[PDB]
């Protein structure tokens, strides 16, 4: 018993689309507004110009994602509002994975390019809650703990946009399917690979529910950031807030 | 030894020994004393600490009521059964304007449970799974809640494999409900007069 | 501006009408289940405890309130809509002027003296607890006396916007008599301490929110399949 | 003296579905807060934090006392800050009636008979404003001391500016047990990326 050439094959391919989309993207990372250097933990200004700066991140992670999504057999074969529909919703889930999956144990931080590492007091520095910020790092450290691969994560990530329940989902049925795929590829994976370590497979599954609850979270974090200054660029906008 | 550190027969006698909007939360305060009543029967819950008893149920118990309903609601046709015996239409639930929630409810859990017949004992695993939630603040040991989780992911998987081996998906499949139940769970979020004259 | 004669009077019918209160509920202190660790049976006895002692409360704060100048000159109505959710705030208001601060602690009935465990241990959630006993120990800083403690509550009995009032015009009226009076009282008894009056006043905001804790605080003992006895249910459920 | 001008404070105010017009109102106003407050006296040198800690427990009643104050003039309903107006009947028709009627009864209805003025609903905003016992301050003490300063200065400008109503000011903090008890109760680029 053992994963199908047709599963190796889709792995393979959602590994190397995952690799490519970051290099893609990799072409403009100084790109972005800089982090501040300003030793005044009470300017409102080296403040703006950290949230600012994680907006441009985020905006290069969207578009990333997008680039992997169009990768996957059967999103493009979707309808145009279907492919909207879950991109919209799965957006910070992914983010999220893909930030569990750089968070640096030792130093409790999470890198996302080479020399660019976080901790919660960077990000409380650009006035995100604390209410945000530590369920997220506590959600790094636990994914952390699991070990999981590239392969892992990136079926992970399929099963993660593939969600029927997304709000505004037309085609449930379809997408359904194409997610039971990467459910059924995860699954005899993890039983090849962790033939030692059965638990792995439910609690990979259960962290999809943790995200279900973060991402409720971040949005709260949204809306408190307009009781600031800080709105979103246009992108995030019409992702995040309503 | 995975049924015997968790079992499902224990959990399945816990489930047998249990406008629209305000009759959803009549029937919903109705159900609120079968919380206590229904999480004593799963092994090993009582031996919690009542601190961490008292959270875990304030955590789930939405999420709880919500699933049981839902598999309540199996032989219903677009629509739910309540604990106090009424049945609520979609075309009723629109009509008061919470439709968008509701169909949610249909399609996602109702029709889910309908369509693979979950049974009872599956119905209590999961619920099971959404009682002994590790991440609720203020537990004085997160840990052990945890393994009593994983003891419910074990014990699920045994049952499916033997009671349903032609369906070598099942155990997943009834994993795949608890996100969707979650994000619903989110959304759903005489006396005096006679001392007065006496 | 100075206290009148009748002002002296009214104040002085209350404190008396509240140390009356007082001694008729130390009397009748024997009626309450006698105060009994991983045990369900003694956290219900706890809960059962705490409950009984909240109606004997109840009691009070209605003798308290048919005593006021013009209370029974209400429609009966009106009367339960104010004692109705006034309620929770009075006996919070007692809450405070009986804290000690010294052990952190509670006591009602003389010799009845509660800390935070003790409400943990019949049940009651940190979230409850810990703002209540924040707003004892505030308010205790602040040292009001008999008089002071009357007036206030007095002032929260006569809130016009409680739901259901119907002669809201007349409640504000019956307010004003002891808004006044506490004014010139302060300012006749605290003449360097002008904030005093304004600080008071704000207590009765945080009752707002204390008010709410509290309901939250019931759906949740709920949870725990503790109802209120029929009494308190008609007050804090319903 | 008055460490928290009247003058200041009034400045600031002048600064700046039935339900989703409400809503909207409120979105077009939640970008106020910040230089509403801006402008309060002693309030930019709070730290950061603490700021954003006053304003996220605030919000909700800072915004409710002044649609209501600008509704003094409507018969039967609020002019929202979209330049619409809301009717008891709509809201009833909609659904959040007994919570229209606290804000127009309690409120509004309230500071007209009394026609409190802008200085006065500013420095209630004031006192809402600086709420010490908002969770996660980083010195509360500090904004109760501010908190009290406005008590002062509300009741002197109330002494002299009305000194034949001896109990305006006792009459205006009663205002906020009703506001906090109300504020309870009111709680194309992806295409274009799909295509490029
Ligand atoms: C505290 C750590 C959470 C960071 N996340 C997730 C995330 C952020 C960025 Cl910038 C990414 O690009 C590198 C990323 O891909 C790995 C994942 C996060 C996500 C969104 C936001 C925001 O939406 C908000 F509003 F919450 F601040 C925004 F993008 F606006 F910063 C903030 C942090
Ligand atoms: C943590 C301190 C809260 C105590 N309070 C106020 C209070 C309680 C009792 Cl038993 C009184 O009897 C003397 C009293 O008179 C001054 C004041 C309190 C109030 C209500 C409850 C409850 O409504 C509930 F449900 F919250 F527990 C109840 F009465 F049920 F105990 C609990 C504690
Ligand atoms: C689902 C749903 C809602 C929440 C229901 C909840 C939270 C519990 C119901 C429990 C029942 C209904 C138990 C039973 O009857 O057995 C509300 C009203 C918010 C909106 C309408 C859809
Ligand atoms: C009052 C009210 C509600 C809350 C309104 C809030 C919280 C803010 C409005 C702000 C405005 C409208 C500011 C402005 O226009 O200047 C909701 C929607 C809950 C229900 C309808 C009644």
């Amino acid at each position: 018993p053992q994963l199908s050439p047709e599963q190796l094959g889709m792995i393979e391919k959602l590994v190397a689309a995952q690799q490519q989309c970051n290099r893609r993207s990799f072409s403009d990372r100084l790109r972005v507004t800089p982090w501040p250097i300003a030793p005044d933990p009470q300017s409102r200004e080296a403040r703006q110009q950290r949230f600012a700066h994680f907006t441009e991140l985020a905006i290069v992670s969207v578009q990333e994602i997008v680039d992997f999504a169009k990768q996957l057999p059967g999103f493009l074969q979707l309808s145009r509002e279907d492919q909207i529909a879950l991109l919209k919703t799965s957006a910070i889930e992914v983010m999220l994975l893909e930030t569990s999956r750089r968070y640096n144990p030792g130093s409790e931080s999470i890198t996302f390019l080479k020399d660019f590492s976080y901790n919660r007091e960077d990000f409380a520095k650009a006035g995100l809650q604390v209410e945000f910020i530590n369920p997220i790092f506590e959600f790094s450290r636990a994914m952390n703990e699991l070990q999981l691969n590239d392969a892992e994560f990136a079926l992970l990530i399929a099963i993660s946009i593939f969600s029927a329940d997304r709000p505004n989902v037309q085609d449930q049925l379809q997408v359904e399917r194409l997610q039971h795929t990467y459910v059924e590829a995860l699954h005899a994976y993890v039983s090849i690979n962790h033939p030692h370590d059965p638990l792995m497979f439910p609690r990979m599954l259960m962290k999809l529910v943790s995200l279900r609850t973060l991402s409720s979270v971040h949005s709260e974090q949204v809306f408190a950031l307009r009781l600031q200054d800080k709105k979103l660029p246009p992108l995030l906008s019409e992702i995040w807030d309503v | 030894s995975a049924n015997e550190d968790m079992p499902v027969e224990r959990i399945l006698e816990a489930e047998l020994a249990v406008d629209p909007v305000t009759n959803i939360c009549q029937a919903a305060d109705k159900q609120l004393f079968t919380l206590v009543e229904w999480a004593k029967r799963i092994p090993h819950f009582s031996e919690l600490p009542l601190d961490d008893q008292v959270i875990l149920l304030r955590a789930g118990w939405n999420e709880l009521l919500i699933a049981s309903f839902s598999h309540r609601s199996i032989a219903v046709k677009d629509g739910i059964l309540l604990a106090t015996g009424l049945h609520v239409h979609r075309n009723s639930a629109h009509s008061a304007g919470v439709g968008a929630i509701f169909d949610r409810v249909l399609t996602e859990l109702v029709s889910k449970m309908r369509d693979m017949q979950m049974d009872k004992t599956e119905l209590g695993c999961l619920r099971a799974i959404v009682l002994f939630n590790p991440d609720s603040k203020g537990l004085s040991n997160p840990a052990e809640v945890e393994a009593l989780r994983e003891k419910v992911y074990a014990s699920l998987e045994a049952y499916c494999k033997h009671k349903y081996p032609e369906q070598p998906g099942r155990f997943a499949k009834l994993l795949l409900r608890l996100p969707a139940l979650r994000s619903i769970g989110l959304k759903c979020l005489t006396f005096l007069m006679e001392m007065l004259e006496a």
